RNA sequence: AGAGGUGAAAUUCUUGGAUUUAUUGAAGACUAACUACUGCGAAAGCAUUUGCCAAGGACGUUUUCAUUAAUCAAGAACGUAGGGAUCGGGUGGUGUUUUUUUA
């Protein structure tokens, strides 16, 4: 079997800059015979003569949703996490502002959901990736939800201080 | 086959815009008297058989 | 070698159905409203309240079998506005990217040919 | 193209 | 309709009759409804209380479900149930008056009643002898459509307890009055419930049967033929559902775990045979396998089993007429062919297989000059090739059909005949072209044609389908109609009808052949003995050495005359019925005072008062100029030709009464000698005659096995 | 996602999974550490249970996947898998030499409730189906025939027979043993007054004693072992 | 919400799948699947399905994007072994294809005749034919002048008459698959106007013969019950 | 197991299955997109197809009659010049769409 995976040109210029370390740390171990389709865009990862296709393709799909080499890497480490893409839909009034209450200042509130729930999310200027546990993915969803919907940042950080105390703590 | 009915189109395709050409092209009488004629008719063979044909 | 269900959204205001049926459209399949997955009668028409909604028809759906939809939109249509309202696209997306194949994407809105309005 | 020939006026 | 009021519980088609007949109507006179609404009044005379009676009998059931009842002493009402036996009640005697005759006479009685209440209530034409001035009792497989002679050696009534396999009872003597009378019933009720939904009617009739005994004798003191008793041997005629004579499975009833009395009767009657199968719907029911063959119809397969496993165990049958002409049907080479039916057309859908990818690939390619449509027009896209057509099969020289093909209707045309026609030609070599060019898996070649006369340049496209198929390809334009036209109009007048010839077979080949093949195709699957009966017959016109002369349409016409009209017998549920009917038909038909007008229609868009009434006035101002068939001598009029002369014409004299002279030959060899295996090959004899001229022609090759027969 | 408890204090995830396609059966084998997995894709994933790892992926099946079986008993020697699909096709497979046996297409249901056993190598299973066939297969290593199938009145959910040798049939709220080489139930529970049906059969005590449970979220015991010398 | 819910129904166990054939005409005759009901006593789910229609686009018949809109009904009138071998019931455009075509500063004609085939199925066939503005045509609108709509209207009625009242149901469908009475009104018409594009956008049927499974059967191909392995 | 409806609510109906889904059938109403600074009517008003009934405008005209006209009481029926386009008709030109012996 074979895969086709797109890519974009946004993060096609830093597929080229790590594009000497992916497929030095995939053929020679989760081997995936690797063409890159430049003529259209994909990237081909066909299987080997001599089940980790699964592997390879959510690899480089968890690279076009943008996440870091270390985010990829353990994907191929720790096989049980998951991506997901989320945009918000809930212009102007409810797109910048609403992003400003996801990002805070410098990414703090951001980076408030990412160590207290154990995920780790990028965002475009619509979109949203979250990638990790399920249950993580499930409630740091929930909470950024919430707070495009509308509540006191304060109030979230109580939310995420309940929910960083349940995933972080033993059942 | 082809080439001979190839000769035949190039021969009658000539004879059909040399009549063509000649019906529409002008048609005065020994006297003067202009020759009513279709838009797009094709024979004084064709206009004889329809006047004829309204008779 | 896929098998195909028929979507049917109807993205009224105030409510937002998703009921994926059988290729005919008589067996009807996993009926969720936008309505039953929150509870407030304000927000129960919601893009994010559609998409959950969405998540759960094809959690269902993938329970039966069908792996993938002809999706037909409708707005309220008729005498009415005439538009899809907010929860048609967002269910339509989250039905797309919640692993179920899409095809063949349709507005069956009820235009109206001369109601009655006089 | 002796049958395109053939086939002209079309 | 042979319907005596003699008995038929004996086993003979009768039992009803004149006084009967007189009892119904004045029992429907003073009433006839549940509340006795009056049926009959004599304000109308014969003709309406005939139909009126046939009305009543037609939607009145006596059998299963109602009956008459009247007393003399009086109204007459309808009463709701059915004693299983044809009955009316007359209180005033207590007695049930129609039963002199069985269910099944009854039955057929019924049958009869509305067929000719549906030729009867018709506004459309006159068919007062078709109606009644047509003996049908004269023959068997006329009235019937197939027989079966049961031949029971029975030897004595002492040696039946081993020579048959009935039951010997009081409770059988007590209600049957002798021995062919219990055969009888028993025979009916086991070809009843072994056939069910596989026949339309069964008639049982003991022939040799005759109630007369002399002065100095006790009784019929008669050897008849292995045994003593009133009759020979059992007609056991059949008349059929021809929907489901080679369906190879009859279905009892599915399993339940607690085996009903249902499942319980089907196993005791089929015995070893039937069991309990699975089906691709997953049902768990009764049904037993037929192994069907070619000359054999699995009816006859199924009643021998009938037969030899409950009446007797070592009485045999006769049926020899079909495995006689079946095999005179030409058996093509298929994979299991003697095992495939004749009801079956895998052949044909073979080939229109091929034909639609032939069609997907010259659509999906590109002219200077679009496609519209192509129609192929073939006698096997018609299902009428004497060939039933294999692959490969070159020999026959109706291999390759032909398919009418034509572009839109562009204005840039040649103007005169050759020159179109030369330019159909260079689209053919561009179609052929661009054929071998991307798809050389086909293959192809030209042909002149000369079926139309004085066109000396139209060619036929034909090619090789690697499937192994070969299509002629005509093609036809708007413009050649109008060009035939205006050379009719501007020719010299002592030169008119041999042009409008010309015309009228251009007319036959390209223009109504088309609605003629989609007319009969679509017809074909509502009347399905028509492609073995066409088959037939045209293998019976060759060998009688006519179809030089005569066209297969028209063939196809005369063989669907007696089916689109069948009246007043059945339509054919078999192939001897169905031929020895059209030989009737044409025995019987004329040509001064006889046009022949059909409705190639779907049974219970036909031609209605107008459109039959110009016809017939067009044939009468047409043989009114035509003295006496001097060179016009049918008339095939259909609802796609109302001019009639589309297909008879060209076919001379001597063979056109060689046609009719043959036929009342035959029939009268039928009502002569019976039928038989010398009788049939006698029917199939050349009839050589030596009129002048005999020539021995043999090819330096034998060509059957390349024909595929 | 799949995960495995270790069933004592720490319950916590030994190891999860993340599986192609959602799941709706597992198998284990008559001892443990054998686990099978099968999606609502044709993708059949064999897995260790003391470490938790893939060991047998099995992808080529045709439809979505109904029941499946294991084979082995305690230090057996075979190693079997059953693998029936919905479309109604059984290919069993075996992980000692990673590779099919036979491939069977008898069903037109979902192949729901299917067993192996042997008698001296024999091999014989059954195979139910939501369907009223039973269907049982000789099933040697290399050959292959078919036996009688006792065409029930039921709808087979989840029916394994080889007793002491009788044989389940469950899923009307009807328990059926038929017999064998013969068609008599002859143990035929009383079906309730409501039409919710049995899902699932269960050996309790090495197939002595048998838990039923109901589509209202019941569950019976029935003594089969004293029902089987009994007398409804 | 006060009244008492009937817990559990289950209904998948319970329900079968069948799948559908269409016709010869096209060539991509599978479609797809469909649940009915379990075959049982007092429903006869194998006839309680058989008049059911299903919406096709015509892409996903023919395997070709350029008609991509045009979705076609069937109907499905018979059952041969869960195979639903239907027919044709209809067309119609996307309203994608007419909300795209109808824009202003042009005018459009409507045609439909009601009309009996050479079989006996009267349909109702529409058209819809716009006012091309001509090449090298300077002015704003290109209307049609109303007297020449009557003639257009008349003809096209005219000539889509003649394509029904004549060529069969089979013959039709073959016919108004690529698209070829739209050429022939366009080759007919470019008399009176330059007409860009004409379409058919719908076949309604209103009445049908019989049910007629001799040709029914013969739309598709041969193939018949036999028997199957019993083994009791 | 919710669904109209609401600014929320309330109210309405819903397990006698509603809302939604599919197949039909009936009923009367109405002629969306096309629809424009375009058309017609004395005004109010006037948009589905076909047929019939009559009417009206403008244009064409080397047709006829010869002041027959104009305006309202009373009464009657209805509720400044120039330019660019565009609609309807006509004339002329000469390129393409068109076609050709059916009108």
């Amino acid at each position: 079997e074979s895969r086709k995976i797109m890519v974009p040109p946004h993060r096609m210029t830093p597929l080229r800059n790590s594009w000497t370390k992916i497929y030095p740390p995939l053929v020679e171990h989760l081997k995936l015979q690797v063409r890159m389709n430049l003529k259209t865009k994909s990237v081909e990862l066909r299987t080997n003569p001599k089940g980790a296709l699964q592997k390879g393709a959510d690899f480089i799909k968890a690279f076009t949703l943008g996440f870091d080499l270390d985010d990829s890497i353990a994907l191929l480490r720790l096989d049980d996490l998951y991506i997901e893409t989320f945009e918000v839909k809930d212009t102007g009034d409810h797109l910048s502002r609403a992003i400003g209450r996801i990002a805070g200042k410098d990414g703090k509130t951001k980076f408030a959901i990412e160590n207290a729930t154990r995920t780790r999310i990028v965002l475009a200027d619509s979109k949203i990736h979250i990638l990790g546990g399920f249950t993580h993915i499930r409630m740091a969803r929930e909470s950024v939800v919430s707070l495009i919907l509308g509540s006191p940042p304060g109030k979230v950080y109580g939310n995420l201080r309940t929910v960083a105390s349940r995933l972080k703590e033993r059942y | 086959l082809k080439e001979d009915i190839h000769t035949h189109m190039a021969i009658f395709e000539q004879r059909e815009a040399q009549a063509q050409e000649d019906v529409q092209s002008s048609i005065v009488d020994e006297d003067g008297f202009t020759l009513v004629v279709g838009k797009n008719t094709k024979s004084l063979n064709s206009i004889r058989k329809k006047i004829l044909n309204k008779n | 070698s896929q098998v195909f269900g028929v979507a049917r959204i109807y993205a009224s205001f105030n409510d937002t159905f998703v009921h994926v049926t059988d290729l005919s459209g008589k067996e009807t399949i996993a009926r969720v409203t936008g309505g039953m997955k929150v509870k407030a009668d304000r927000d129960e028409s919601s893009p994010y309240a559609a998409m959950l909604a969405a998540q759960d028809v094809a959690a269902k759906c993938k329970e039966v079998g069908i792996t993938a939809v002809h999706v037909k939109i409708r707005a309220t249509g008729g005498t009415r506005t005439k538009t899809p309202g907010p929860g048609g696209q967002a269910a339509l997306r989250a039905l797309a990217r919640s692993g179920l194949r899409i095809g063949r994407i349709e507005d069956v809105t009820p235009v109206p040919s001369d109601s009655t309005r006089k | 193209d002796v049958i395109e020939e053939a086939l002209s006026r079309f | 309709r042979g319907f005596s009021s003699n008995m038929s519980h004996s086993g003979s088609l009768g039992g009803f009759g004149t006084f009967e007949f007189t009892i119904l109507m004045a029992a429907l006179l003073n009433g006839g409804g549940i509340n006795s609404n009056k049926i009959l009044l004599h304000g109308f005379s014969s003709y309406q209380l005939f139909k009126g009676v046939i009305k009543y009998l037609a939607t009145m059931d006596l059998c299963h479900d109602g009956h008459l009842q009247f007393h003399s002493n009086p109204a007459s009402k309808y009463i709701d149930e059915g004693f299983q036996t044809p009955t009316l009640f007359d209180k005033s005697t207590k007695v049930n008056i129609l039963t002199k005759m069985t269910v099944s006479s009854y039955q057929i009685l019924k049958e009869y009643a509305g067929e000719t209440l549906r030729m009867l209530n018709n506004v459309v034409q006159d068919q007062f002898s078709n109606i009644f001035l047509t003996n049908i009792s004269r023959f068997d497989n006329l009235k019937y459509d197939l027989c079966y002679d049961v031949q029971l050696p029975l030897g004595k009534y002492n040696n039946l307890e081993t020579s048959l396999a009935a039951t010997f009872g009081s409770m059988e003597r007590v209600k049957f009055i002798t021995l062919e009378n219990f055969l009888a019933h028993k025979i009916t009720n086991v070809a009843r419930y072994a056939l069910g939904d596989r026949i339309k009617y069964i008639q049982i009739e003991m022939v040799g049967q005759k109630s007369d005994f002399p002065i100095t004798k006790r009784k019929v003191y008669s050897n008849t033929g292995g045994n003593h008793f009133n009759f020979d041997f059992v007609r056991v005629k059949l008349i059929v559902n021809p929907s489901e004579c080679d369906k190879l499975v009859t279905k009892g009833p599915a399993h339940s775990e607690t085996m009903s009395t249902e499942a319980a009767v089907f196993k005791n009657f089929w015995g070893i045979k039937s069991s309990l199968r699975r089906f691709k719907d997953g049902s768990i029911t009764h049904c037993c396998v037929w192994s069907t063959s070619s000359s054999e119809p699995i009816i006859s397969s199924i009643v021998n089993f009938a037969l030899q496993k409950h009446v007797s165990k070592k009485a045999q049958i006769s049926n020899e007429t079909i495995k006689k002409f079946h095999n005179f049907l030409p058996l093509p080479n298929l994979p299991s062919s003697a095992k495939t039916s004749v009801l079956n057309l895998s052949s044909f859908f073979n080939l229109k297989k091929s034909f639609d990818d032939l069609y997907k690939i010259i659509f999906q390619m590109k002219l200077p000059l679009s496609v519209k449509s192509i129609l192929p027009v073939g006698s096997a896209f018609r299902y009428t090739s004497l060939c039933q057509p294999v692959p490969f099969a070159y020999s026959d020289p109706d291999f390759f059909q032909d398919v009418i093909l034509e572009f839109e209707t562009s204005p840039k045309w040649p103007d005169e005949i050759t020159s179109l026609e030369k330019a159909k030609t260079a689209f053919l070599l561009k179609i052929q072209e661009e054929l071998s060019a991307n798809s050389s898996t086909y293959r192809s070649f030209f042909s002149r044609d000369e079926s139309i006369p004085y066109n000396l340049e139209i060619v036929t496209l034909n090619i090789l389908t690697p499937e192994g198929y070969g299509f002629k390809f005509r093609v036809l334009t708007e413009r050649d109609e109008i060009l035939y036209l205006r050379a009719i109009a501007n020719a010299r007048n002592e030169l008119k009808p041999e042009l409008e010839a010309t015309f009228l077979k251009f007319t036959a080949k390209y223009l109504a052949s088309v609605r003629h093949t989609r007319t009969l195709e679509n017809i074909s699957h509502s009347y399905q003995f028509y492609s073995p009966v066409v088959r037939l017959f045209k293998r019976w016109l060759d060998t009688h050495l006519l179809l030089g002369h005569i066209t297969d349409e028209l063939a196809e016409l005369i063989a669907i005359k007696p089916f689109v009209d069948p009246a007043p017998y059945f339509i054919p549920g078999s192939l001897e019925n169905g031929f020895l009917k059209v030989l009737k038909f044409i025995s019987q038909w004329n040509w001064k005072d006889d046009p022949l007008i059909l409705d190639l229609v779907k049974p219970e868009e036909r031609l209605t008062l107008a459109q039959y009434k110009g016809i017939q006035m067009n044939f009468t101002n047409l043989r009114n100029s035509d003295p006496n068939g001097t060179h016009l001598q049918f008339f095939v009029a259909s609802k796609n030709d109302p001019s009639g002369i589309l297909y008879s014409s060209g076919i001379p004299l001597p063979i056109a009464t060689r046609l009719t002279a043959l036929a009342k030959v035959a029939v009268n060899l039928l009502q002569t000698h019976g039928l038989n295996q010398q009788t049939i090959n006698l029917l199939f004899t050349p009839g050589l005659k030596d009129y002048d001229f005999v020539v021995d022609l043999r090819t330096p090759i034998g060509l059957k096995s390349s024909c595929g027969i | 996602q799949l995960l495995k408890i270790f069933h004592l204090k720490t319950g916590k995830v030994v190891r999860s999974m993340k599986i192609s396609s959602p799941s709706y059966i597992l198998d284990a084998d008559s001892t443990s550490t054998l686990l099978a997995v099968g999606g609502t894709d044709g993708s059949i994933i064999v897995v260790d249970i003391e470490n938790g790892y893939i060991t047998h992926s099995f992808k080529g099946h045709g439809g979505t996947i109904s029941s499946l079986k294991f084979y082995g008993q305690l230090n057996s020697k075979i190693w079997l898998l059953a693998s029936g699909d919905t479309n109604g096709m059984v290919k069993v497979w075996d992980l000692v030499k990673r590779k099919c046996l036979h491939t069977l297409q008898e069903h037109t249901s979902a192949v729901r409730g299917l067993d192996i056993i042997e008698v001296p190598p024999s091999l014989n299973l059954l195979s139910g189906g939501r369907d009223d066939i039973i269907n049982l297969w000789d099933f040697n290593m290399k050959k292959k025939c078919k036996l009688l199938k006792t065409l029930p009145v039921n709808q087979q959910v989840e029916s394994c027979g080889f007793l002491k040798i009788i044989y389940t049939a469950g899923g009307d709220a009807i328990f059926q043993l038929i017999d064998s080489e013969s068609g008599s139930v002859l143990k035929r529970t009383n079906k309730p007054i409501e039409e919710l049906f049995i899902i699932g059969v269960l050996p309790i005590l090495s197939n002595s004693q048998m838990f039923l449970v109901l589509s209202d979220q019941t569950l019976q015991l029935i003594n089969v072992e004293e029902d089987l010398k009994n007398t409804i | 919400k006060k009244g008492q819910k009937k817990r559990v129904v289950d209904p998948f166990t319970r329900k079968e799948w069948f799948d559908i054939k269409a016709p010869s005409t096209f060539e991509n005759r599978n479609v797809g699947k469909t649940l009915v009901n379990k075959s049982t006593g007092l429903k006869s789910a194998s006839d309680a399905l058989k008049g059911r229609v299903v919406e096709v686009c015509l892409a996903d018949l023919q395997g070709s994007e350029d008609h991509s809109f045009r979705k076609i009904k069937l109907r499905v009138d018979e059952v041969q072994g869960k195979n639903l071998l239907t027919n044709f019931h209809g067309m119609d455009f996307t309203t994608d294809k007419l909300r795209s075509m109808v824009r202003k500063w042009q005018t459009l004609i409507e045609a439909n005749v009601t009309v009996k085939t050479s079989d006996d199925y009267v349909l109702r066939i529409f058209a819809i034919a716009f006012t091309r503005k001509q090449a090298n045509q300077v002015k704003r609108h290109s209307y049609a002048q109303s007297s020449h709509i009557r003639a257009i209207r008349k003809v096209i009625s005219e000539i889509l008459t003649k394509e029904v009242q004549g060529s069969t149901l089979a013959q039709l469908t073959s016919k108004l698959i690529p698209e070829v009475i739209n050429k022939e009104i366009e080759n007919a018409t470019k008399d009176i106007f330059p007409l860009q594009n004409i379409h058919v956008r719908k076949v309604k049927l209103l009445k049908q013969p019989k049910f007629d499974v001799g040709a029914l059967m013969a739309l598709h191909g041969e193939g018949s019950g036999e028997e199957k392995g019993k083994k009791v």
